[PDB]
DNA sequence: AAAAAAAAAAAAAAAAAAAAAAAAAA
DNA sequence: TTTTTTTTTTTTTTTTTT
C-alpha cells in the first residue's frame, strides 16, 4: 500500500494530462506521517507497529544495485519513508528509543557486506537531532564500540 | 517551472529548431527530440506532436502498397531517410506507450470508482488522437529491426486499452443505460480505420522472407468478443461499423 | 445469461534488469 | 588501435498454481 502510492504519485507528477483530470489525493505517505503525529497522546499500541513498518520498508527497499526510474524511485521513496517513520517515531515516543537505536546499530554492525548507507543516514539523523535525548539511551552506542575492530574500514569511518 | 513563460519560451525555441534544421546524424536528432518531448509532456499531452511525427515518418518511408504518393515535409524538419527509419520510430512508439500507460491508469481507477464524464471524454479524445496516429504508422514500411516488433507490441497495448475500455463500458451500462456518442465515433474509427490496415500490415510483415503476432491477433479477437458482448448488452449494433 | 480452477505454505515459471561480449567507426 | 553501443545471456525477483 506504500509502494503503490509512490508509483501513482510518480505517474501523475510526470504528466500534466493526468494533473488536469485527477484532483489532488492525499497519499499513504502523508497518512502514515499523520498517524505518527496522532500517536503522541496514548496510542502506545500503535507505535510498536510503526517501528516494525519502518524497518520493513527500509530492510526491503534499501539499495543494492550500487554496492533507471521504476526499480529506483518508488523504492528510494519507500526506504526514505521508512527512515522518516523511525525518525519521527524516535523523537516523541520516549520508550522506543533503544528499540530503534539498538536495531539501527545491530544492522550497521552485523551486515557490513550488503549496503547499509541508509541506516548510517538514519543513525546520523537520530544522533544529530538530539544527543541531548540520546544520553538517556547511550549504552546501546558504547556496546557497538566493542565491535569496531571487525568492521570494514569505510563502515568504521562512516 | 512548467507554468512559467520561460518554459513556453524554451518549448517554442526547441520546436522552432525542430521545424527548421535538418542535421543528418542520428544521435543529435534523438537527443533533441527527447529534449522536445521532455519539455512538451510536462506542459500538455503530446498526441498532436506524435500525430505530426507519424505523418512525417509515413511521408518519408512510404506505404506498403507502393502506390500512395504522400509527402508532409512541412511538419518537422528533423526527419531524414537515415534518421526517421531507425531512431525516431522507437522514440515516438515509446512516448505512445507512456500515453497508453496513463490512460490505462485512468481506466483502472474508473473501474474501481464504481470526475466521471469529462474524465472519460478526455480518455476517448486521447484514444482518438492516438488512433489517428497509429493509423498513419500501420500503413508505412518500417525496417525489420526492433521497430516492427515494437509497433506490434504497442498495437497490442492499444487494443488491450480498447478492450479494457469496453470492459468498463460493460460494467457501467446496466446502471445508467446507453453509450455516449463520442464512444460510438471512436469504435467506428477503430473498426473501420485501424483493424483492416492492421491485418494488411500482418500480411505485409508475414509475406517478406514468433510471439508478438499471436499476442496481437489474440488481443484483437478478444476486443471483437468483448465488443459482441457490449453490442448485445447495449441495445446498439456496433458491428455495422465493424468490417 | 454465463463464468471459473481462486482453496496456508512452497515451488516453479516468467519477466526484467544488469553485465558481458562482439562489432563497427574514427 | 581503442571506445562505445547493441545484443544476448544470466540472475534475481515476483506471481501464480499445486
Amino acid at each position: 500500500s506504500v509502494v503503490k502510492s509512490f508509483k501513482d504519485l510518480q505517474l501523475l507528477q510526470g504528466s500534466k494530462f493526468l494533473q488536469n483530470l485527477v484532483p489532488h489525493r492525499s497519499y499513504v505517505s502523508t497518512m502514515i506521517l499523520e498517524v505518527v503525529k496522532n500517536s503522541v497522546h496514548s496510542w502506545d499500541h500503535v507505535t510498536q507497529g510503526l517501528v516494525e513498518l519502518g524497518f520493513i520498508l527500509m530492510d526491503s527497499y534499501g539499495p543494492k544495485k550500487v554496492l533507471p526510474s521504476l526499480s529506483r524511485m518508488p523504492n528510494q521513496h519507500a526506504c526514505k519513508l521508512g527512515a522518516n517513520i523511525l525518525l519521527e517515531t524516535f523523537k516523541i515516543h520516549e520508550m522506543i528509543r533503544q528499540e530503534i537505536l539498538e536495531q539501527v546499530l545491530n544492522r550497521v554492525v552485523t551486515r557490513a557486506s550488503s549496503p547499509i548507507s541508509h541506516f548510517l543516514d538514519l543513525l546520523s539523523n537520530i544522533v544529530m537531532y538530539a544527543p541531548l535525548v540520546l544520553q538517556n539511551c547511550s549504552s546501546k552506542v558504547t556496546e557497538a564500540f566493542d565491535y569496531l575492530s571487525f568492521l570494514p574500514l569505510q563502515t568504521v569511518q562512516r | 517551472e512548467p507554468s512559467s513563460p520561460q518554459f513556453v519560451q524554451m518549448l517554442s525555441w526547441t520546436s522552432k529548431i525542430c521545424k527548421e534544421n535538418s542535421r543528418e546524424d542520428a544521435l543529435f536528432c534523438k537527443s533533441l527530440m527527447n529534449l522536445l518531448f521532455s519539455l512538451h509532456v510536462s506542459y500538455k499531452s503530446p498526441v498532436i506532436l506524435l500525430r505530426d511525427l507519424s505523418q512525417d515518418i509515413h511521408g518519408h518511408l512510404g506505404d506498403i502498397d507502393q502506390d500512395v504518393e504522400v509527402e508532409k515535409t512541412n511538419h518537422f524538419a528533423i526527419v531524414n531517410l537515415r534518421t526517421a527509419a531507425p531512431t525516431v520510430c522507437l522514440l515516438v512508439l515509446s512516448q505512445a506507450e507512456k500515453v497508453l500507460e496513463e490512460v490505462d491508469w485512468l481506466i483502472t481507477k474508473l473501474k474501481g470508482q464504481v470526475p466521471n464524464q469529462p474524465v472519460e471524454k478526455a480518455i476517448i479524445m486521447q484514444l482518438g488522437t492516438l488512433l489517428t496516429f497509429f493509423h498513419e504508422l500501420v500503413q508505412t514500411a518500417l525496417p525489420s529491426g526492433s521497430c516492427v516488433d515494437t509497433l506490434l507490441k504497442d498495437l497490442c497495448k492499444m487494443y488491450t486499452t480498447l478492450t479494457a475500455l469496453v470492459r468498463y463500458y460493460l460494467q457501467v451500462c446496466q446502471s445508467s443505460g446507453g453509450i455516449p456518442k463520442n464512444m460510438e465515433k471512436l469504435v467506428k474509427l477503430s473498426g473501420s480505420h485501424l483493424t483492416p490496415l492492421c491485418y494488411s500490415f500482418i500480411s505485409y510483415v508475414q509475406n517478406k522472407s514468433t510471439k508478438p503476432i499471436p499476442n496481437l491477433i489474440f488481443a484483437i479477437e478478444q476486443y471483437e468478443k468483448f465488443l459482441i458482448h457490449l453490442s448485445k448488452k447495449s441495445k446498439v449494433s456496433l458491428m455495422q461499423h465493424m468490417k
